[PDB]
């Protein structure tokens, strides 16, 4: 069991209950703005052909998941770097003092940073994130994939974000809060506790997106299971 | 290949 299997349980329970078919859908009663996330992906660039997936988190930190499965994260101080090897070791470096071996990758991260700053909007620019406590470290991108309709971004804090290309709607799912934040086409946002959606129901729009979210989470879980099987030999 | 511009 992991963040993903907990999320799948949460989504299965709300979805099984057919929330848009409740006698009186009381979607507003399920809102819990206190559970807004601490982190989400505000910008991304898919350079996966050659290099990796670059992204900005809502605190203005940036990171990259490189094709060789290493990661580089740059804090919103603009100088502190965290590098993660394939096998998980974190090294703490800085833009000003770092091993020359990482020149190429640090240069790539700067390219993403600068590209995103020049060209891309900040998702959830109108959202004040939740304040994280002692242990709420900067997460990084655990894995991601794209479908015809969406990009799916899974962070190391357990959150799963799904951004829909067609209509710019977004979901941010957190298995710790057991909550979902939905950003609609007007960029209005609401956060819901999943158990309250099961209790009170919701509109067809949100219900459909939660069905898609479950499908995506099953995909993440199967990949995770596969890589764990390989890892355990 | 990128988020909203």
């Amino acid at each position: 069991d992991c963040h993903l299997s907990d999320m799948l349980q949460q989504l299965h329970s709300v979805n099984a209950s057919k929330p848009s078919e409740r006698g009186l859908v009381r979607q507003e009663e399920a809102e819990d703005p206190a559970c807004i996330p601490i982190f989400w992906v505000s910008k991304w660039v898919d350079y996966s052909d050659k290099y990796g997936l670059g992204y900005q988190l809502c605190d203005n930190s940036v990171g990259v998941l490189f094709n060789d499965s290493t990661r580089l994260i740059l804090y919103n101080d603009g100088d502190s770097l965290q590098y993660i090897e394939r096998d998980g070791t974190e090294s703490y470096l800085t833009v000003s003092s770092h091993p020359n071996s990482l020149m190429k990758k640090i240069t790539l991260l700067k390219y993403f940073r600068n590209y995103m700053s020049e060209h891309l909007l900040k998702a959830g620019a109108n959202i004040t994130p939740r304040e994280g406590d002692e242990l709420a470290r900067l997460p990084y991108l655990r894995t991601w994939f794209r479908t015809r309709s969406a990009i799916i971004l899974h962070l190391s804090n357990g959150s799963v974000q799904i951004n829909f290309f067609q209509d710019h709607t977004k979901l941010i799912l957190c298995p710790l809060m057991a909550a979902v934040t939905y950003i609609d086409e007007k960029r209005d946002f609401r956060t819901y506790r999943l158990s309250l959606l099961e209790e009170y129901g919701c509109c067809k729009e949100l219900a459909s997106r939660l069905r898609y979210a479950r499908t995506m989470v099953d995909k993440l879980l199967s990949s995770r299971s596969a890589s764990n099987r390989l890892k355990a030999s | 290949l990128h988020s909203t511009a």
